């Protein structure tokens, strides 16, 4: 079990860990989580009191160093940082371990849902798609914008996702305009999973990742990203059986995980009823279904 | 972006462009079985792509042969319709290329998006206007060139005639469209105006007759009446 320091907590700020969240007062004595399980990439996020403007945190895996965090009041946020002297970072969160000043990430042991929601989300690809090389971890905010939405303005600052555009010419073989419209196979199976992806699972990590983007970030562009790469495969008629049933166990994490009270500002009415109901993978994803039709029947 | 009556104008300037419409591509009679139930047979259709400066309309006939073994007729249409235009763009000069092509229905605009990604600076619009194109099936000379087709065809007639010669591609476009609408919502009347004196002959080579400029306002205002009183006949006013 890993751990990620804080210097203090000089602003009133709520911080979170993956799908918790807490307060943090201005000048708490605050000095991090620990507890922290390895094995899985994690997400620090934050929220200020004062400026609820510009949620943001930071991507990192404990396997790949020593992070902690440490205020910056003339950039005035919370960075990341690695520590490379490996004794001085122990020492330093022994002491505060010691002193209590660090709260427990709070594992449930029967509770899968952290795993569920990022099981195919690899640290090496959030940094191909969050471009900062000389960081081990990667930072995300709610205005950042993708490579699309830039197409359609800084390029160091965007994410980077694999650009879905369902009339171009990627994903339109001369010839077949009729059928590669109304039947996405050859985009999804040859361009995209064979050409671009390599294989499912970095599709659906690159999938997983624009989703919790959105939902922690409220990243706009995320949820562009999330909604695309699910219509890619509902719309698709030839699908791998082993895809569609591990898209339907992705996808009913993700929505059992969202914040009730935000399915406005996360879910697009167009495509889920188009998913569910209309599309080739219609009868497909009877778990995702089920929890949307009992959670969300409005949107509907 | 839409076509309306804010920007009509927009049609007779020096961009050119080509309104499309597919509503006489995919034709049926339904008709008893022996058994009592309920079938179609395809009768021959014509894309409707008019030049509304010019006045070139370019006829592409579509032969009943392009239905056999297909599914989903109505929606292949649409497609069918949307490739053979992009034909013709990819078939004309550069210089004659449109640059804008307006189709008279919305469910037009994805199928011709798809077949014109390769002209990324072509605009494809669609149009608030209820134009009635639908009724270019009641020209009779464009009606037999289609129903004698044996083979796909693209045909070449100039909708205006010599119009032209002696009034502007607005006064031109809006003489068709009010024979069109005549046509479209009374037929036999419409043709009995415009065919009521066999002294001025539907010439050889043209769809309407050779009216002189004051018989053509009296046509004009004959086929008003028509809508007008068909208007009152249908709603009892
Ligand atoms: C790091 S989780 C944490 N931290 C500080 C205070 C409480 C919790 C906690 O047990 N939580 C469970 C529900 C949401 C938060
Ligand atoms: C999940 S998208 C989201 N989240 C939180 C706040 C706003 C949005 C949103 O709808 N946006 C649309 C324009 C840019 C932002
Ligand atoms: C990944 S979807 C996306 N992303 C960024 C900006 C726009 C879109 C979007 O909704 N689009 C709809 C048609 C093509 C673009
Ligand atoms: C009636 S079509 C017509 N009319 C008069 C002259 C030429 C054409 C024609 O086929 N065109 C092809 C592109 C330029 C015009």
């Amino acid at each position: 079990m890993n751990t990620v320091p804080f210097t203090s907590a000089p602003i009133e700020v709520t911080i979170g860990i993956d799908q918790y969240s807490f307060n943090v007062k201005e000048n708490q004595p605050f000095h991090g989580i620990k507890d922290i399980p390895i094995g899985h990439v994690h997400v620090i996020h934050f929220q200020h009191a004062d400026n609820s403007s510009m949620r943001y945190g930071y991507w990192f895996d404990c396997r790949m160093g020593n992070f902690y965090i440490q205020y910056d009041p003339k950039d005035g946020l919370y960075k990341m940082m690695e520590e490379r002297d490996g004794a001085k970072f122990e020492n330093i969160v022994h002491n505060f371990k010691e002193r209590q000043m660090m709260v427990s990430y709070p594992k449930i042991d029967e509770d899968d849902t952290w795993y569920n929601l990022t099981e195919f989300v690899q640290m090496d690809k959030i940094r191909k798609i969050v471009r900062k090389d000389e960081n081990q971890f990667s930072y995300v905010d709610s205005s950042m914008t993708t490579v699309q939405e830039n197409e359609l303005s800084d390029p160091a600052h965007s994410l980077n996702y694999t650009v879905i555009n369902f009339k171009s010419r990627e994903a339109i073989r001369p010839g077949h305009e009729m059928e590669d419209f109304l039947d996405k196979s050859y985009y999804l199976n040859t361009v995209m999973l064979q050409g671009i992806f390599k294989n499912s699972s970095n599709y659906f990590g690159e999938l997983q990742f624009a989703f919790l983007n959105a939902m922690f970030f409220g990243n706009y562009g995320s949820s562009l990203q999330w909604h695309a790469m699910i219509e890619l495969i509902c719309s698709s008629a030839t699908v791998p059986k082993h895809m569609l049933d591990k898209l339907d166990e992705i996808l009913y994490y993700q929505i059992k995980t969202l914040p009730e009270q935000y399915s406005d500002i996360l879910l697009n009415e167009r495509v889920w009823n188009i998913c569910l109901y209309s599309s080739f993978q219609k009868n497909s994803l009877h778990n995702t279904e089920k929890i949307m039709e009992n959670k969300y029947p409005e949107l509907l | 972006g839409a076509m309306n009556s804010s920007n009509y104008a927009e049609l007779f300037n020096n961009d050119i462009k080509l309104f499309v419409d597919d509503t006489n591509v995919y034709r049926v009679t339904v008709h008893k079985t022996f058994e009592g139930n309920v079938a179609t047979k395809a009768i021959n259709g014509c894309i409707f792509t008019l030049n509304p400066k010019t006045g070139h309309l370019f006829l592409k006939i579509i032969h009943t042969s392009v239905w056999a073994g297909q599914k989903r007729l109505s929606q292949l249409a649409k497609w069918k319709t949307a490739e053979e235009v992009s034909a013709l763009v990819r078939s004309l000069p550069k210089e004659e290329q449109p640059k804008q092509i307006i189709v008279t229905r919305k469910a037009m605009l994805d199928p011709l998006e798809v077949h014109m990604l390769d002209f990324p600076n072509i605009a494809i619009r669609p149009t608030e206007l209820r134009l009635p194109f639908s009724a270019a099936m009641s020209i009779d000379k464009l009606s037999d060139v289609v129903m004698k087709a044996t083979e796909p065809q693209m045909v070449l007639f100039n909708i205006y005639d010599d119009w032209l010669d002696r009034i502007s591609s607005y006064t031109a476009f809006s003489r068709l469209t009010l024979l069109l609408r005549a046509l479209k919502t009374n037929e036999e009347s419409a043709k009995m105006i415009l065919l009521s004196d066999p002294t001025i002959t539907i010439k050889s080579y043209h769809l309407w007759p050779s009216f002189t400029d004051e018989q053509w306002i009296t046509i004009e205002s004959q086929m008003r009446d028509l809508i007008l009183t068909e208007y009152g006949r249908k709603y009892n006013v």
